[PDB]
């Protein structure tokens, strides 16, 4: 004779044992669905994002790893419920098709971080008829809509969302990213995982040297038992080969030195074996200049710890040009629907680095006065570009760029067409 | 006249340079040059007369002279008129800061209001919810006015600003959506906690009701052996038949809030109730037993 409710919340929201599926008007995709005789007192959910302040001891991230969307405040401190529960809140962290993953973290009481494993999932049973229902259509739905569903059977203080390059782990191990990457360890007791990353050629030209894809054991700095086998595969040709290695632990930025004296560097069909009693990265660097190795890895390897965010392209407009990228950002930002300006271009969804500056070209369309102008992209912040802007169609295409060159040409990154209002002379 | 470049040169590096009592001492001192820009007006427009001497109609250095005074007349204009530049800019670090603190005040309100909203007592007994309830709705009623005063009053103040046009209007927006997200958010608070009391004062409401007629059922119960037959006919046809209509209504008006607040309630909680609702109807049961001999009751009804 009743029904569980569904409603949108901004931050919180009462629910009873009848059932809810809350949908997050504030942050879009944001939704929680409790299923009915899950919670048993009448009890009052927050999800919030939190952005007011800066939390002490925010995750342990490693390096290169980055928070997919930001941090997620739960409402009952340790809420618990007989049946599991569902927290699906949206991110912006591009995973470049399996090449990156996502770990799923939570702090009890804000002071320790822990990872948050859940046992098993029955789609149909958790839901318990839920008259909402509508799960996501699959979890590619969720891949291509930016939906991170975290199924739990009660709450912790704080969730996080962090991106990094995906490790594959058990409990005779190899990369299911880059196939020829193994780390042969004795059998037989605890849980160790190796993660491969790729690397790019036309972004190590950017910055004379070819290297190999970092290997990478997530327990650094463990001595284990006997040395473990190491087999990596041969970068190209440009003794030239060299192996450099890296020891620091945890969140602390990594250290190179190369190890080639002390690594045998058997051969194996196109891979390099070798062993090794710690646990640490691994890179090959072959290149004839050797002293040249170290410091030109280190400046690939500062490009390559930048996290990919995928951001929109938005362009606002007056009678006089703001350009934003932005990543959950309030979409109509409030200050230009103050200034009366208005929403000429949007785009779609396409991946950016954080940290690293895009550079704004216009084509077929008034200049700036200005000496070229830039802005990078820093993941949650709104970034901003303000702009000081024949006589037949004031159409024109702007495109967005990493690199700066006229000398040849580079791929876009966004490529957005805009048409102004001509309201009154500026 | 010479000297005056160098003097007004001096004051040009002073001008240009880059929380509110630093800003509020700014631009008390940049008022003082202002004002000692004036006494170099009244130096300039003498010097500018003196140095004209045309009347004299010399010519040892007439040509570099009639240069030497329009430079300084150029020199004495420029430097006034980024006098003002400046006092503008300062101004508005003053008016920018002196708005913040404002929107800091307002913000640590809702901290404040959000701790008492935020305070999830559910209260000791039915007595007591009441208090509650019947409290924290006027606090609700307060706070939502006043409050709503205050954002208004920053929002015309921040509305004020960056319609004024302020040269550092990107973080007074920021600083707008900031206040009013963290507002509605004390809003949306209020109201959950106000559900959350009701459903707590439902619940008290079954529990004391739950004892009141229990003792009620039990009490007439014991009545009934107390209890000629024209008399005792007429006694329970006119007052004891009426007295079971209404307990029994009570009884029923309370096994519809059992099952009102059954849907909201599930495990350990959800079986206190039903262990009391049935308390209820096992002792009215019980009495119905006993109480069934000798009932007067209606043709009609």
């Amino acid at each position: 004779v009743s029904s569980p409710v569904h409603s949108g919340f901004l931050v919180s929201f009462m629910v009873d044992a009848r059932g809810g599926s809350m949908r997050g008007s504030r942050h879009h995709g944001m939704r929680i669905i409790i299923p009915p005789r899950k919670c048993t007192a009448p009890t009052r959910i927050t999800c919030r994002l939190v952005k007011r302040h800066k939390l002490a001891n925010p995750p342990p991230m490693v390096e290169g790893e980055g928070l997919a969307s930001r941090l997620v405040e739960m409402g009952p401190a340790g809420a618990q419920f007989l049946g599991p529960v569902i927290v699906e809140i949206p991110h912006f962290g591009s995973m470049r098709g399996k090449e990156r993953e996502l770990i799923v973290l939570r702090s009890e009481n804000g002071e320790t971080w822990k990872e948050h494993q859940f046992d098993s999932k029955n789609e149909d049973l958790s839901e318990l008829l839920n008259g909402m229902d509508e799960e996501l259509d699959s979890p590619e739905e969720l891949g291509t809509k930016r939906i991170c569903r975290i199924i739990t059977k009660d709450f912790p203080q704080y969730f996080a969302v962090v991106s990094r390059i995906k490790q594959e782990s058990n409990q005779i191990l190899s990369s299911t990213t880059v196939p020829l990457v193994q780390a042969s360890f004795p059998e037989g007791r605890i849980r160790v995982g190796l993660q491969a990353q790729p690397v790019p050629e036309e972004t190590v030209k950017k910055i004379k040297a070819t290297f190999s894809p970092i290997v990478t054991v997530e327990p650094r700095r463990r001595k284990f038992h006997k040395p473990i086998t190491m087999t990596i595969p041969v970068p190209p040709p440009s003794p030239s080969l060299r192996l450099l290695c890296s020891i620091t632990g945890g969140t602390s930025p990594a250290q190179w030195e190369d190890i080639t004296g002390t690594t045998p560097l058997t051969f194996i069909k196109d891979c390099v074996s070798f062993t090794t009693n710690v646990s640490a990265r691994f890179w090959l660097a072959d290149c004839h200049q050797v002293l040249e190795t170290v410091g030109l890895a280190s400046q690939l390897y500062r490009e390559l710890i930048c996290v990919p965010y995928m951001a929109k392209f938005v362009v606002f407009a007056k009678t006089s040009l703001r350009c934003f990228c932005m990543t959950d950002d309030r979409v109509d930002k409030t200050l230009e629907q103050q200034e009366n300006f208005e929403e000429v271009a949007r785009s779609k969804d396409i991946e950016v680095l954080e940290g690293k500056p895009i550079y704004v070209d216009c084509y077929g369309n008034l200049a700036p006065l200005t000496q070229q102008l830039v802005f990078n992209f820093y993941s949650f912040k709104e970034n901003r570009l303000p702009f000081s802007i024949t006589s037949q169609e004031p159409c024109g295409r702007l495109s967005f760029l990493k690199e700066p060159t006229k000398g040849l040409p580079q791929t876009a990154v966004c490529n957005l067409n805009i048409t102004l209002p001509a309201h009154k002379k500026a | 006249a010479a000297e005056a470049e160098a003097w007004m040169s001096e004051q040009e590096l002073y001008m240009m340079s880059e929380d509110e009592q630093s800003a509020v001492s700014m631009l008390k001192k940049h008022q003082i040059l202002e004002q000692a820009v004036e006494d170099y007006a009244e130096t300039v427009h003498q010097l500018s007369k003196t140095s004209r001497a045309l009347v004299a109609d010399s010519h040892p250095e007439s040509e570099r002279i009639s240069m030497r005074q329009s430079k300084v007349d150029k020199l004495y204009a420029g430097l006034k008129d980024l006098a003002e530049e400046r006092r503008g800019k300062l101004d508005e670090r003053h008016r920018l800061f002196q708005l913040n603190r404002e929107v800091d005040d307002l913000e640590q309100w809702i901290a404040e209001r959000e701790v008492v909203a935020g305070s999830h007592e559910l209260g000791q007994d039915y007595e007591h919810v009441t208090m509650l309830q019947e409290r924290f709705r006027e606090f609700a009623r307060d706070t939502g006015n006043i409050g709503q005063e205050r954002v208004d009053t920053v929002n015309n103040m921040a509305d004020e600003l960056i319609n004024s046009g302020h040269s550092d209007a990107a973080t007074i927006a920021e600083w707008k959506d900031g206040l009013n997200e963290a507002w509605a958010d004390l809003l949306e608070l209020i109201d959950t906690r106000t559900q959350i009391l009701a459903a707590s004062y439902e619940l008290h409401k079954f529990y004391h009701d739950a004892k009141e007629i229990f003792g009620r059922i039990q009490d007439k119960h014991k009545k009934l052996p107390e209890e000629n037959t024209v008399e005792t006919l007429q006694r329970m046809h006119t007052t004891f038949e009426h007295d079971i209509q209404a307990l029994g209504t009570q009884v029923r008006q309370l096994q519809e809030d059992a099952a009102r607040l059954q849907a909201a309630y599930a495990g350990d909680k959800a079986d206190d109730i039903q262990k009391r609702e049935n308390e209820v109807l096992e002792a009215w049961k019980s009495l119905l037993d006993a109480c069934e001999g000798r009932r007067v009751r209606l043709v009609d009804t």
